[PDB]
DNA sequence: GTATGAAAAAAAAAATCGCATCCCGGTGCCGAGGCCGCTCAATTGGTCGTAGACAGCTCTAGCACCGCTTAAACGCACGTACGCGCTGT
């Protein structure tokens, strides 16, 4: 049940660097799922990448071609 | 070198080889692979020469990725040819919406 | 195995534009990644400009259209340039 | 004792994070979140350190855009605290739930 | 003397647009539109008939996309009219404008 | 000045399609605005494609190239 | 026929040229063109299906484009995969936000 | 004139298996058709992609099957899969 | 239903305070910058074939004519719901 491990204080980080001044308690929990909705939908093809390559061992190249796809387009990990 | 005849730097062999192996198109006129390799260049350095600047606005010598970030979300048009791209330790733009600021 | 780069490409240019200034790895995978974008933008596009007009030839000309199509004007303009400027000066190197 | 007013720190918090460019999630709960989420469509993976990293920087980027929209939707209805109906509104137009 | 209450003829006016698929905009002033703003970027330039229509379809598609979004991002704000400042947000959201 | 052969009552159609019950005066124009800068956007690269095949007459065809360019694919004029 | 072998409709032998002829790779397996012809025709008959049957509620024998949208408008999936994707003479779904009726 | 394929034929067929007292607007036709030639174009590229990921020079049925896991959701997908697996499987023993 | 003028209330301004970011120098280390051998991929230049460059024929279908019938568009104004701003829990 790691999604929990994305802690209230850490997502108030991420929404102060997105210039957010209040954040209602409800919120903590939406994020959660929209993060888990995100890291699902990549992932899947990811590892959709991997198995491919028959490959047991993700790359870097496997996310960055998936959240390529999902026009996400990720710089700093080569492709 | 065919690079130094066309007064280049970037690679015009390189990307002659890379657009053949590329399946792009069973032929390359062998202009097209110059006329690239300058583009690439071109906007390497407008985008060094910007970052290049934010870098000296932070005294630092060496450019890392938030002075590129810094760089091309400023500079209008870079921004909008990369639109869709996600920029590794970027950062971004300090800016806050008026109406949350007090007084 | 040998993984080929664009980063000493990057380097040159960076001292041609601002000599006393440097890089960090971090920054030269980004511009790394950010050439290997637009190239696959620009080949891709002028690879549909032949299929579209029934050529199996992508010449210089493919490519500036394709440049038309995808940079932002101003940027264009400069692009088109330094590509006819290459192309000029190359065909008249031998 | 001396208190900053509700919000004085906010708004240092946002110029702090603004400026800094490092990820904001602790790195393992979310390298053990990643793969919780890759066992659901193959056990026994593996993933490279910097696979996983690459993974983070999108997701933090990709939030803290979302929130970016979503302070705007909440900021359109003269609220200054953001909602879920902020967020699900973000989505709507950005075409990721119908 | 009969009137029908301010809405209730929009109302039936949506039920009855939303129902058709026949274009909105009078062919011609579309046309004529059209070759202006082409003549800004060629001149004495033809159009295949349809070219023109392709064109017109993808407009008022593109357009009652937009009033869709809009509308929510009106109601979002308790309101029932859109104003200009809806779609500005739309769009900023869309990733149309900054 | 076509601009203005979009007429108010025709803009009020397509609001009507997407769902709109009331409309600002200001609506109006900020739509024409909005449409001129669309087609413009459109026809550029419309034209571009056009100039490309070395044709004086623009056909559907790169309408529907440029369409899918812009991220606003077209079925029913030959994709 | 190879679309007799594979119990196909759609084309093998010609889904395997356009292959080829498209710059996508520089050899083909044989089985690839037999596979895609055969999705395309699922997808293919997964909307014309649907169609089909909203033909048969505007009491109507032929399908025009309205029903191909009402078809893929109202499936989840197809919706998802056309997001994108204009459809000529479309129009929309009947969708009118509760908020705005009156009470 | 100028010889310009379609699939019209095929959507045809395709159409009297699933509803035979059942026909189409050329309009329709026209939009099935762009329809077909978009998925094609989404799924070689994808295929080419996965091809130059893994320096392999052939797309082979393999290579076809794993875009589709990548483009198609998720129970269209399966469905694609099966369809697909199954007329290989079906061509191959056919000779 | 609309301009005078003095106690409620609500905001501005200015002296203690203390708190947290900004600029200086000074310490350590770590990864940027350039040396080598080593390879692969670029040059060189002929061997060959094919794309497209070039001029011409077919016909296409996109531009301009007409004048009538028509619904759509423009406009006005009358009045009701929709906004918008104030207050108070
Ligand atoms: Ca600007
Ligand atoms: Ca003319």
């Amino acid at each position: 049940d790691n999604i929990q491990g994305i802690t209230k204080p850490a997502i108030r980080r991420l929404a102060r660097r997105g210039g957010v001044k209040r954040i209602s308690g409800l919120i903590y929990e939406e994020t959660r799922g929209v993060l888990k909705v995100f890291l699902e939908n990549v992932i899947r093809d990811a590892v959709t990448y991997t198995e491919h390559a028959k490959r047991k061992t993700v790359t870097a190249m496997d996310v960055v071609y998936a959240l390529k796809r999902q026009g996400r387009t990720l710089y700093g990990f080569g492709g | 070198t065919r690079s130094s005849r066309a007064g280049l730097q970037f690679p015009v062999g390189r990307v002659h080889r890379l657009l053949r192996k590329g399946n792009y198109s069973e032929r390359v006129g062998a202009g097209a692979p110059v006329y690239l390799a300058a583009v690439l260049e071109y906007l390497t350095a407008e985008i060094l020469e910007l970052a290049g600047n934010a870098a000296r606005d932070n005294k630092k010598t060496r450019i890392i990725p938030r002075h590129l970030q810094l760089a091309i979300r400023n500079d209008e048009e870079l921004n909008k040819l990369l639109g869709r791209v996600t920029i590794a330790q970027g950062g971004v733009l300090p800016n806050i919406q008026a109406v949350l600021l007090p007084k | 195995s040998r993984k080929e780069s664009y980063s000493i490409y990057v380097y040159k240019v960076l001292k041609q534009v601002h000599p006393d200034t440097g890089i960090s790895s971090k920054a030269m995978g980004i511009m790394n990644s950010f050439v290997n974008d637009i190239f696959e933008r620009i080949a891709g596009e002028a690879s549909r400009l032949a299929h579209y007009n029934k050529r199996s030839t992508i010449t210089s000309r493919e490519i500036q259209t394709a440049v038309r199509l995808l940079l932002p004007g101003e940027l264009a303009k400069h692009a088109v340039s330094e590509g006819t400027k290459a192309v000029t000066k190359y065909t008249s190197a031998k | 004792p001396h208190r900053y007013r509700p919000g004085t720190v906010a708004l240092r918090e946002i110029r702090r994070y603004q400026k800094s460019t490092e990820l904001l999630i602790r790195k393992l709960p979310f390298q053990r979140l990643v793969r919780e989420i890759a066992q659901d469509f193959k056990t026994d993976l593996r993933f490279q350190s910097s696979a996983v990293m690459a993974l983070q920087e999108a997701c933090e980027a990709y939030l803290v855009g979302l929130f970016e929209d979503t302070n705007l939707c909440a900021i359109h209805a003269k609220r200054v605290t953001i909602m879920p109906k902020d967020i699900q509104l973000a989505r709507r137009i950005r075409g990721e739930r119908a």
